[PDB]
DNA sequence: GGAGTCCTTCGTCCTAGTACTACTCC
DNA sequence: GGAGTAGTACTAGGACGAAGGACTC
């Protein structure tokens, strides 16, 4: 929530004015509240390289750490590592674990709840009783190690004053051997690697628009420097045409703004708020249009 | 359908036209055998639409005719196989063939003769007969220096090139190049014509190199061959073969000779120091010697030194070392004749005592 | 999706093209947008930047030769270079993809041997001496299911076939063995040996967009329905279907096969065509003719729509041959497209 | 000498006593000597006594107007004994079929023992059981993986499943045997932990204490 | 080490207070640093030379360096391995004794508790826990698989 | 380090020494020859690192002491290359080996001695020396019973065993066994030692059945072999080999005998259409008669009757037909005696006039 | 709660080794 | 005709890339 310091905007650590729009700094950093408020700021993956020589240049390469993530035996997975060591081929697997849903928190009791086909293959079938039976003896169990960083640490010495490492088969890519809650309990504070093919998108899309300058002669184009009321954006989009627009993609959304028909950048503040499962069977959606 | 047979008169023909036919070809009809009874013979086919062989042997004992067709392999082991001096007799009943001899019996898998691609008649427009020992020289002579899988499937082949009383020989991958040529004492029309690979493989597979007259019928994109009663019939590809009078040395200055086995037995031992890959190895040239030296990444040497009657001035020039090894050993010959230019060009390559080979490998920029 | 967008928008979106692509989608002066070469699916990142490496250093690429000398296989293996037909990329050389896929090998091997060629220094003797996606899409649907007209199955259009692969076959008739046609939209055909018999192996490809099945422990006959299963970018054939409790697919045996040109035959099936106003009078004798004459059995009717400005009338032809079904790949050819309609004959 | 059966019946009881209410329909059964198929079967049809399951109908083909006319259990039970009788029974499920059978010589009223009294009672698929343990290990999936047609044989139910579990059999109990073979006191040191070690051992206990509310080491 | 040639065994370092917690920090960022193969990052025995200070170490048992050594019966060999826990680790190197009923446990523990008492130096025995009963194993077998 | 050697005197030598060369010598060094040159003798290595080859050549002309690591093959090929009584020059200059024949100069990079791996030395244990011949019989008579690729390792390998007089060495796959005993002429004293299969290749590869003497030690974790002055040295595989004592038939009371290459013809004959996988033939003995059958799943057939020596009664069995086509093979002899006890049991064979080779297959149940 | 970063696993293609069978030499 | 050498065929292992389930705030 670092949008609403006008510091950070002073700074440009970030973009917005804050007074401007009402913004506020102490969900951030509230003094009356003691607890460390990690400031955890992000940047793009694809640069990762161009970031790490920095920080090495700042404060040494190996005073500097990414952060490890875990990887556990859920649902999906289990099933599949079960079959694979039964002797299936992929196909016969992936034909049970497609009928469980998605699901972040999935396990074989939820699965069961979830899914009749499941209670149904289990009693008709001896190799699929013997898997998940074994499966549920398994269940959320690790399996190896976490697959880059979540977030990149600072120390003021060598990391390995502070935690353990993992680095590949080059002593490369060194990571913390504590994961994000636990290495940041330990102390140290971390920096997490935004995920965004978007400004990726805009960087490439803005070599390509400002060699449009020399065809015409035209000023290189700052994103930063375009109005906040234009006109154009705003008949574009009450004309509901935002697939392919950054967050709006939902046939829902799309639903909603066609509906709702926003018209000045405070409503285009407001949509990830409004399209929201509560906002709209509480009837707030509606009042708001209305 | 019936007849009876001599495992002894069966079993080279067997072996000669089962050869090339493949245990498992892509249309699998084509790993059996067509068997014909008509008249007083035995017809048998092995083909690959490219080559066909066909051999007849005279039915003695009694008979009544028909067609069949049954699996290749596992019939030539069987009758391989069978006891000194077997007279089997065999008959047709309904989808099977049994097959009888003395208290050994049979009864086989059978698909039908109507079955098989029956391969297509052609016209003959030149013909000639030669004896059996010339063939099989202008063939050992030089198919060795064919390509193997060329894109330029004219290649994959040789090309016949025959004027006024003359058949020549031409084989080549477009990096070495043999011609052979022998005297037919025969008139014949003018024709090229390029035979596949497989079909030159198997023919000198064939060729009993006796007495036997050897006659022949060339279409204008078919061959075929009678050696007794052995028949060879191929298909030819069409092709614009490469001229070889671009392809004899211009004006080969320098002349050198040196006797065969010498010679041989010391590019043999040098060639142990070259490249594994490429086979280079370099040749300096003087006043009656010759120095060849090569190297390898393993930072070995070889140096040869010989006494080579050699008149001319000293030449550096290096050679894949596989192209002539390959050339040294199909020379059964005493002494070579080496016909060059210089170490950019071409060179011809002889028996010192015959004319009727000549050879050009190409030198190598390493 | 994307592209529906952009047309939606007002946005238009050249075919791929080796010469004028980047990796990324690039404006040509008055072309706002022609295919980036990293957009190829297949296709890896490496071998995208060395198509285009090649291509700075020399010129424009000449021909299919100069593309795979320029560039080894190690950068562009066989199945990259499939696709890239398959997207039309090399469409401006090789007028016909049909030619080119079929030139690719030959090529390739060609290649190996220019490269072993170049190593060797060595001197040689003398030598030698209109739309953007829907094409593709097109081709994908001849490889993955193509059904236009519905299908020379008219007189049992899919009410045989089903087309639609896996997710359709789990609910089927329960029976000894469910019924089912397949065709396969592509074929490899392999056949093992151990030194005393083998049964096994059979390459097919299934639809819809599922992924390819074998087949799948028989062959029968022996050798004759073993050739009937052959046919590269071709075949039709039928089997008994049930679900198999073994994975990689379901079983598959083929109790009959029929070819695509059999289905063709339309038996008792056969062919109408649909043809402008304005045709010749030459090509109703002469060309159209001339198509029918040379390709000729399995008495199927000859039919036809000629559509008057008036009135359709049908005028049967009847004057003697009966088409041969190999006819539509033939007419296809060129700016006609027909339709396959119930034989009236069976009816 | 090897005898193979495949009973196929007016289906099955759920619950309970899988025969009773039950009768036999079919009788397909082929003679194996030698692992050769002599074509010495046994094929009987029987009186239902009862109506034929809509199961079993579907499986097959078999309706009850047709196993009318044709011969009971009575008029082959001599016949149908001494044909399997001093050999080996290879059944699927042997607790189903060997269940039904000494159900029907019961019936009989002849004082019947049981089959495996004066047989050896094997169940084939015990046998695939213990080769392939939890796999799948039915008739239709040992034919493919024996590489078996049973699209293209004309004997529509039991002498089908009967030949085909012949060949089965065949399959498992090839190919090739195995070979028999397989086949004080003292001192020692105790290391008493030095006072400055205690001292942190103190310390350590404090601090889990202080904050736990607990200690075993002391509880 | 050096004393085995190539071959890797099964080590227990723990750290005793906070200067062996720095040490064993330091010992596990240096076998990372150094690059590995299939079996992970390794240790040289050489590195609890100068990574010492706070630690307390079990032999390995039977899949431990001596373990081996006595196994083969080459007794230089294992005078070598023990010598060096003798100048770097005294008060601070236990001998590993187990009884899991695996091969060759019985005939390495009655030759190590002859030279655990002919050199005097402490001995502890753990069971080397994997799981929490007898009939996890199975599962664990898998989970390793 | 300097010697010079006549080609002839290395040849043999060389050529055994390079045998074991071969399985992919990851170590370099292993693809080369460890040299050292004291008294007037070169001693040369050949080694996979778990078994060692030494030869001794004479040195007639002048010598000086030193070792090197010359690579094998290629020194190998050269030496083998040259003529009858070429005369090659060892000299050392640095860091090559320089090898000279009058004229000709070759060069060899140079690895030091120093690196090349050292086994053990160890002591003998129980000692006998053996006519060639006898060890000629013993290999060839039983090696076509090796395993292949065992995950019983231990059966990768031949168990020799001495007791008295008495040697019976047995391989086996856990399917088929072949035993052979001879006399050694000496009483010996109880071994048991296994020698794995590429040893035992190797070790009949250099066995001419010639007139030196081979004399034999073996140790507590190695065999060594001296024939003159070659001498062969490889590790065994340690114990646990099954009492082959327990497989074998108690008192076959049945007798089947026959002519060798007759029977032997018959079942390669009818091999050709038997199982893939179990390679399965038929087999019914009746009163005087043998039938030997073969088929496969697509009614294909091979059917022999055969005049057959046999009295008892009438039984059929099927077996691995490969297995039994080896023994055959194996049994270069006139007559054969198989003894039977009936279809589910292994059966013992043996010749007729000698019990000292037993050769025992299990039955198959086809 | 959504989206992207994360690797691993599955499938396909290429390379290397090993055995068998044919061809050439004794 | 048989034995040795060379070539062909088959099988295994490793690399490369596209697909999928997962854990990050």
């Amino acid at each position: 929530s670092g949008a609403g310091s006008l510091v950070a905007y002073a700074l440009k650590i970030t973009d917005l004015d804050p007074l401007e729009f009402d913004l506020l700094f102490e969900r951030f950093l509230n003094p009356e509240r003691v607890s460390m408020p990690d400031f955890d700021v992000d940047f793009c993956m694809e640069k990762r390289d161009q970031v790490i020589e920095h920080v090495a240049d700042m404060y040494g390469r190996d005073a500097v750490s990414q952060i490890i993530t875990f990887g556990t035996m859920a649902a999906k997975a289990v099933i599949r590592d079960v079959g694979r060591v039964l002797g299936h081929p992929y196909g016969f697997v992936d034909r049970i674990s497609k009928l469980i849903p998605p699901d972040p928190g999935m396990t074989l009791a939820k699965a069961f709840e979830a899914e009749p086909q499941l209670p149904e293959i289990y009693e008709a079938d001896e190799e699929v009783k013997a898997l998940i039976d074994m499966a549920r003896k398994l269940e959320g169990v690790t399996r190896n190690a976490g697959k880059h960083a979540g977030g990149v640490v600072i120390a003021p010495t060598k990391i390995t004053d502070f935690a353990p490492l993992y680095c590949d088969e080059e002593g490369k890519h060194p990571v913390t051997q504590f994961d994000k809650s636990d290495v940041e309990y330990a102390g140290l504070v971390k920096f997490d690697f935004l995920g965004l093919r978007t400004l990726t998108i805009i960087n490439w899309a803005l070599e390509m628009i400002n060699k449009r300058r020399a065809k015409n002669g035209e000023p290189p184009l700052d994103i930063a420097a375009i109005p906040l009321d234009d006109k154009k954006s705003f008949d574009m989009l009450q004309r509901s045409e935002t697939t392919a627009v950054f967050q709006l993609e939902s046939r829902g959304m799309k639903d909603l703004i066609k509906r709702l028909q926003p018209d000045c950048f405070e409503d285009m503040i407001a949509l990830v708020a409004l399209f929201r499962p509560g906002p709209l069977q509480s009837g707030m959606v509606d009042n708001f249009i209305d | 359908m019936k007849f009876t047979v001599e495992r002894e008169h069966l079993l080279k023909p067997l072996q000669q036209v089962s050869g090339p036919l493949g245990g498992r070809p892509t249309l699998p009809i084509l790993g059996n055998l067509l068997l014909q009874v008509a008249d007083g013979t035995l017809s048998l086919t092995g083909t690959d639409l490219e080559m066909e062989m066909v051999a007849r042997v005279a039915l003695v004992q009694p008979h009544e005719p028909g067609a069949t067709t049954v699996p290749a392999r596992k019939f030539f082991d069987i009758c391989r196989g069978l006891p000194e001096g077997a007279e089997i007799a065999v008959q047709l009943e309904g989808e099977r063939m049994l097959v009888r001899s003395g208290r050994s019996r049979f009864s086989l898998s059978t698909l039908p003769a109507a079955d098989f691609p029956n391969l297509d008649d052609w016209q003959s427009e030149v013909e000639f007969t030669l004896p059996q020992a010339t063939m099989k020289r202008l063939i050992e002579a030089t198919q060795f220096s064919m390509a193997h899988q060329d894109v330029r499937y004219y290649l994959n082949g040789m090309l016949f090139e025959t004027e006024g009383e003359e058949l020549r020989t031409v084989a080549t991958d477009g990096h070495r190049l043999a011609v052979c040529s022998m005297p037919i004492g025969q008139s014949l029309p003018s024709h090229s014509v390029i035979v596949p690979r497989k079909g030159v493989i198997e023919l000198m597979r064939m060729l009993d190199g006796g007495d036997n007259p050897l006659r022949v019928q060339i279409g204008s994109n078919n061959i075929r061959a009678h050696v007794g009663d052995f028949i060879f019939t191929s298909k030819l590809v069409d092709g614009r073969f490469p001229d070889y009078r671009r392809v004899l040395p211009k004006n080969p200055d320098k002349h050198l000779e040196a006797g065969c086995d010498l010679l041989k037995q010391a590019f043999a031992r040098a060639a142990i120091l070259s490249n594994e890959k490429f086979r280079g190895v370099r040749l300096y040239v003087s006043e009656n010697q010759l120095k060849i030296t090569a190297n390898n990444p393993e930072q070995e040497e070889a140096e040869e030194i010989l006494d080579v009657t050699y008149s001319g001035a000293e030449m550096e020039i290096g050679f894949n070392v596989s192209y002539v090894l390959d050339v040294l050993n199909a020379l059964k010959c005493e002494n070579v004749r080496m016909m060059l230019t210089d170490s950019v060009s071409s060179v011809q390559i002889e028996d010192a005592a015959s004319q009727s080979a000549a050879y050009v490998v190409m030198p190598m920029r390493l | 999706g994307l592209v529906d967008e952009c047309w939606r928008m007002g946005l238009k979106i050249l075919p791929p093209d080796i010469n004028s692509g980047l990796y990324h989608f690039h404006v040509n002066d008055d072309g706002e947008i022609v295919y980036g070469i990293g957009a190829i699916k297949g296709v890896g990142e490496g071998p995208i930047e060395a198509i285009i490496e090649a291509r700075n250093k020399g010129g424009y690429f000449r021909e299919l030769f100069d593309l795979c000398a320029r560039t080894d296989t190690k950068k562009l293996n066989r199945r990259v270079l499939e696709k890239l037909i398959m997207s039309g990329a090399f469409d401006r050389l090789g007028p016909h993809r049909a030619a080119l896929m079929n030139s690719l090998g030959d090529a390739l091997k060609a290649a190996d041997q220019h490269a072993k060629a170049e190593a060797i220094g060595q001197l040689d003797l003398f030598g030698v001496l209109p739309w953007p996606e829907q094409v593709v899409l097109d081709g994908e649907r001849e490889t993955l299911g193509l059904y236009l007209t519905g299908h020379p199955i008219n007189q049992y259009l899919k009410e045989i076939e089903r087309y639609v692969g896996g997710v359709r076959l789990k609910d089927m008739h329960p029976t000894e063995r469910g019924k089912v046609i397949t065709a396969a939209g592509l074929v490899v055909a392999a056949r093992v040996m151990v030194t005393k018999r083998g049964n096994r192996i059979g390459i097919c490809t299934l639809d819809d967009r599922s992924g390819r099945l074998e087949v799948m422990l028989f062959t029968d006959a022996l050798d004759k329905y073993q050739q009937l299963l052959e046919k590269d970018r071709i075949l039709i054939v039928s089997g008994q279907v049930s679900f198999d409790d073994f994975s990689g697919g379901l079983k598959m045996t083929a109790r009959e096969v029929m070819d695509i040109d059999e289905a063709r035959e339309k038996y008792a099936r056969g062919l109408a065509i649909s043809l402008t106003d304005r045709q010749i009078d030459d090509q109703l004798l002469n060309r159209l003719r001339q198509s029918l004459e040379p390709h000729r059995s399995g008495t199927i009717p000859v039919h036809l729509y000629y559509q008057r400005a008036d009135a359709r009338a049908r005028l049967r032809f009847g004057a003697t041959w009966r088409v041969s079904p190999s006819d539509r790949l033939l007419n296809d050819l060129r700016g006609l497209i027909g339709s396959e309609q119930v034989e009236l004959e069976f009816d | 000498r090897q005898i193979v059966l495949d009973t196929e019946t007016t289906g099955m009881n759920q619950i309970g006593a899988h025969y009773e209410g039950h009768k036999i329909i079919e009788i397909g059964a082929v003679e194996v000597v030698n692992r050769r198929l002599t074509g010495n079967n046994f094929h009987v049809y029987l009186k239902p006594d009862r109506l034929v399951d809509p199961e079993a109908f579907g499986v097959h083909g078999i309706a009850d107007e047709f196993l009318l006319d044709k011969p009971t259990f009575a008029e082959v039970a001599d016949e149908f004994m001494d044909y399997i009788r001093g050999a080996e029974l290879v059944i699927h499920n042997a607790a189903f079929d060997i269940g039904f059978m000494d159900y029907e010589f019961s019936l009989l009223k002849r004082d019947i023992p049981k089959t495996n009294t004066f047989c050896k009672v094997t169940d084939s698929l015990a046998v695939a059981r213990k080769m392939f343990p939890g796999k799948r290990n039915s008739l239709d999936a040992l034919c493919a993986r024996y590489e078996i047609d049973n699209s293209k044989r004309t004997l529509h139910g039991a002498l089908l499943d009967a030949q085909i579990l012949a060949e089965v059999y065949l399959a498992m109990t090839g190919g090739q045997l195995s070979l028999p073979l397989a086949m004080q006191a003292s001192k020692l040191r105790v290391v008493f932990a030095t006072d400055e070690e205690i001292a942190a051992h103190e310390a350590r206990l404090d601090l889990v204490q202080k904050k736990g509310g607990s200690c075993l080491w002391r509880a | 080490c050096d004393l085995l040639g190539d071959e890797l065994t099964h080590l227990t370092v723990l750290a005793a207070n906070n200067t062996g917690y720095q040490n064993l920090t330091l010992l596990i960022s240096k076998a990372y640093q150094r690059g590995y193969g299939a079996a992970g990052p390794i240790i040289d025995r050489d590195w609890l030379i100068e990574l010492n200070e706070g630690l307390i170490l079990l032999s390995g048992g039977r899949m431990g360096d001596v373990g081996r050594s006595l196994l083969r019966g080459n007794s230089a060999l294992v005078d070598e391995c023990v010598a060096f826990y003798e100048e770097h680790f005294p008060d601070r190197y236990f001998l590993e004794l187990i009884r899991t009923g695996r091969p060759d446990e019985e005939s390495y523990l009655h030759a190590a508790v002859e030279l655990a008492e002919a050199r005097g130096l402490p001995v502890v025995a753990t069971n080397d826990v994997r799981f929490i009963d007898s009939s996890d194993f199975d599962a664990h077998e898998i989970r390793v698989a």
